[PDB]
RNA sequence: UUGACCUCAAAUCAGGUAGGAGUACCCGCUGAACUUAAGCAUAUCAAUAAGCGGAGGAAAAGAAACCAACCGGGAUUGCCUUAGUAACGGCGAGUGAAGCGGCAAAAGCUCAAAUUUGAAAUCUGGUACCUUCGGUGCCCGAGUUGUAAUUUGGAGAGGGCA
RNA sequence: UCUUUGUAAAGUGCCUUCGAAGAGUCGAGUUGUUUGGGAAUGCAGCUCUAAGUGGGUGGUAAAUUCCAUCUAAAGCUAAAU
RNA sequence: UGACAUUGUGAAGAGACAUAGAGGGCUACCUUUAUAGUUUCU
């Protein structure tokens, strides 16, 4: 992580003895907590699915992934979040599958 | 700590669950006045989270507010005006339909000062908002530093100035690059950057 | 209209510009305003330095990267080094800036030793003495100047061996500009046996 | 049901909170006992006392603090308690939904309490707790799995049940 | 034969509050055209005038879902500068910011989300007393569908040392 | 000035556990308006509509071996103007 | 006029995705069978 020591280049700038800093509370903002993830859980049970998740179910079982994905592109934001739904509904299908 | 659960529930917006209260509270919210008086919040978690507290002198409101664009309220087609604004039909207001809502509710209930607003139901026709108020003059909210920064003039008519959530939102006041153009607010940025600033001795 | 070999000029005075005309008559008055404002407040905080200590910091980009100016205040951990707990460094008027971190020793030290000068030079009045007052300051800043680090001596020894410093950029550069390319060539080279 | 529920609301009522008045007779016996024997503030018993208040309740079943925790019905937004049912199968308390957050809210001295647990009992009524808790189980905590299968809803209006039943007499009627 | 809750009412009920004025400046909405383009429709004028709503002695903004790409700065606001520049534009007429840098001024923070559960510890009002911008007895009420103390991300949360 | 409501509120050289953080909201599309913001700067209407090492941004539209930087959808705040 | 939302609950026929059997001398649009990712109107 140290600069080369010079104006250009991959790793351009001074070559200054670097410190690491103590990581700010504020950047644990993604963390999952217990709290949270037992809310979370006992919501879901409670609550159940939406009908875009159904949807999305039935098509990873049946059509498949690919299919599954571009739907949930069509109906969330992006890929990413499309890539999230559906890795999701895997996880869902397992735990059905499961037990 | 119920109120996270509550929060957590709502956040699932599309369960049996919540599309069956959906259907019957905006039914009810439809069966009754356009601007009501609540006698508590639907979503305590919310009020709370947005500053109501459970305590004499706050008040719940709800009202709703007709959805879609924001026809040009003139025929007469007699502009003589530019093809640029001869559009009639697909124009937006500038301002949200909570900002509207919060501003009839306040000019209803004129003698409180409207803390927040949140969205609690919404059909083709309506939108339905809760109204946060509080009492300026009532002495459990003059007393208890906690909320009498609201008693202090400047703060009459935050809705109507803009300076609720919504109101902020909808003026674009936030920090970045993206807001260049209202940060201090539009005009008050455009007065300063069109203004010809001449010294003394001229520069 | 266009005219004779002139420059092209751009005189933005298509609105209405008059309404906007802000000729500043009020610089002298405005001075002595600002005067009798900072002579007023001194009367008002009559022991105390009229400013808060400021830190040295580092001009940000590559174009005052040179440069050491005075920042907001004081990092927490800088002022954790000096040995005081933030609200009382406020209190005892040293600027504390939460946001601002140290990933530089260099910096660190510089700053630490400014919180050691300002804790020697100044004194902390008693809540229930006789106030001894010390014939007040005015300055934090020009008591405890900013002052620029030295790089290097005047005179030095000539090490020289044979790069001539331009080949060094260019090839920095060339590597720089053609990395990926060649870890590709690399990934392509593992993939095809 | 009506009976159980009385059994319930009795134990409860035993287990009633401090009134005012009460309260300040205990705050005025402490300060005069710390004022003459400068006692450590403990020669009041431990309170025996039905825990109320949802946020109250719900961490104490997070905690599984509780006992017995008796859910009203008649909260106004259902969402406040919807999930209780929920949290007490996880947590292992026995929950019942009763009849009557008016009847909380005097058990618990207030109009309205939406909620009430028990989290510590005598041993005099251990006894009847653990016998009532067999029964409240049998109908809410066990069934659990079956309520949260079961759909209810749909129920038409009397006109509307003579039709279907006149349509049908008509049908099968050959 | 009775007592509650929830919601919704009524009263010349107890006490309050809002409206209107002014509007130079301030916060928004709405919103043109004359004009320029040597015509003209996008553009310009102009996110202006008129219209509407709302404050104060200032208002607004304000302690980063920032700027950056550096050896990194560090709430906001103003001035100098960036800069008539990067960009936008029948890429025509025209329009057009921002980071850094210097300075003026400088100030920080608090709620929601936590069980006090060995004690709603909170608060309006009525009635008494007094040192009355209020403070103390008592009473009713609000409030557990949550009022106090505790923590606000910089952090912070059943304990123990010199 | 009458006096401290004599168990009144604050830090590390060692952490037994953690660390709750704002949803029709981010975000995506589209429409209109606006911006210097240009495969779309802000705003608003409609449709869809989330997540927890997540989310936003990183000024050219689209999986990433890695980054960097903050922590939104709640709120108050004098002075320089 | 279409689509989407408001918007919630049940019924016969028309297109592919026959893995196969009815036709005319290295072979035409072609009526028709299991209908367990699908269709809107009469």
């Amino acid at each position: 992580t140290v600069k080369t020591g010079i104006a250009i280049g991959l790793n351009k700038g001074k070559k200054v003895t670097s410190m690491t800093p103590a990581p700010k509370i504020s950047y644990k903002k993604g963390a999952a907590s217990n709290r949270t993830k037992f809310v979370r859980s006992l919501v879901r049970e409670i609550a159940g699915l939406s009908p875009y998740e159904r949807r999305l179910i039935d098509l990873i079982r049946n059509s498949g992934e690919k299919r599954a994905r571009k739907v949930a592109k069509k109906r969330l934001g992006s890929f990413t979040r499309a890539k999230a739904k559906v890795e999701e509904m895997n996880n869902i299908i397992a735990a059905s599958r499961r037990h | 700590g119920a109120y996270k659960y509550l929060e957590e529930l709502q956040r699932k917006k599309q369960s049996d669950v919540l599309r069956f209260l959906q259907r019957v509270r905006v039914w009810e919210y439809r069966q009754k006045n356009v601007i009501h008086r609540a006698a508590r919040p639907t979503r305590p978690d919310k009020a709370r989270r947005l500053g109501y507290k459970a305590k004499q002198g706050f008040v719940i409101y709800r009202v709703r507010v007709r959805r879609g664009n924001r026809k040009r309220p003139v025929p007469k087609g007699a502009t003589y005006g530019k093809p640029t604004n001869q559009g009639v039909n697909e124009l937006k207001y500038q301002r949200s339909l909570r900002a509207t809502a919060e501003e009839r509710v306040g000019r209803r209930a004129a003698n409180l000062r409207v803390l927040n607003s949140y969205w609690v139901n919404q059909d083709s026709t309506y939108k339905y908002f809760e109204v946060i108020l509080v009492d300026p003059q009532h002495k459990a909210i003059r007393r208890d530093a906690r909320y009498n920064w609201i008693c202090d003039p400047v703060h009459k008519h935050r809705e109507a100035r803009g300076l609720t959530a919504t109101g902020k939102k909808s003026r674009g006041i936030n920090k970045g690059h993206k807001f260049n153009n209202t940060k201090a607010g539009r005009r008050k940025t455009w007065k300063r950057q069109n203004t010809l600033s001449l010294w003394r001795y001229r520069k | 209209a266009i005219s004779k070999n002139l420059p092209i000029l751009k005189n933005h005075f298509r609105k209405h510009w008059q309404e906007r005309v802000k000729v500043h008559f009020d610089q002298a008055g405005k001075k002595v305003s600002r005067r009798n404002a900072r002579a007023t407040r001194a009367a008002k905080i009559a022991p105390r330095p009229l400013d808060l200590l400021r830190p040295v910091v580092r001009a940000p980009t590559v174009k005052y990267n040179r440069k050491v100016r005075a920042g907001r205040g004081f990092t927490l951990a800088e002022v954790k080094a000096a040995g005081l707990t933030a609200a009382y460094a406020r209190t005892i008027g040293i600027a504390v800036d939460h946001r601002r971190q140290n990933r530089n020793q260099e910096i660190f030290d510089a700053n630490v030793q400014r919180l050691k000068e300002y804790q020697s030079k100044i004194i902390v009045f008693p809540r229930n003495g006789k106030a001894p007052e010390a014939e007040q300051v005015l300055s934090a800043a020009a008591t405890f100047p900013i002052a620029q680090p030295a790089t290097d001596v005047e005179a030095r020894a000539v090490q020289d061996n044979g790069e001539s410093a331009f080949r060094t950029l260019r090839l920095a550069r060339s590597e720089k500009k053609f990395r990926g390319i060649r870890e590709k060539r690399a990934r392509e080279k593992a993939e095809a046996e | 049901d009506r009976n159980t529920a009385a059994e319930t609301f009795k134990l409860f009522n035993k287990y009633r909170p401090e009134t005012a008045a009460e309260k300040k007779e205990r705050l005025t016996k402490e300060a005069a006992a710390v004022a003459e024997g400068k006692s450590k503030q403990d020669a009041s018993p431990k309170p025996y006392a039905v825990k109320y208040g949802l946020n109250h309740v719900v961490a104490l079943i997070e905690n599984k603090k509780a006992k017995l925790v008796l859910i009203a019905n008649d909260v106004d937004p259902i969402e406040l308690v919807v999930f209780l049912p929920a949290l007490c199968k996880k947590m292992g308390v026995p929950y019942a939904i009763v009849k009557g957050k008016a009847r909380l809210g005097t058990l618990v001295n207030q109009k309205t309490s939406a909620v009430a647990a028990l989290t510590e009992v005598r041993a005099e009524d251990e006894a009847a707790l653990a016998k009532l808790v067999s029964t409240i189980d049998a109908n809410f905590a066990d069934k659990y799995d079956e309520v949260k299968k079961h759909w209810g809803g749909g129920i038409l209006g009397n006109k509307a049940q003579a039709k279907m039943d006149k349509r049908a007499k008509n049908s099968d009627s050959a």
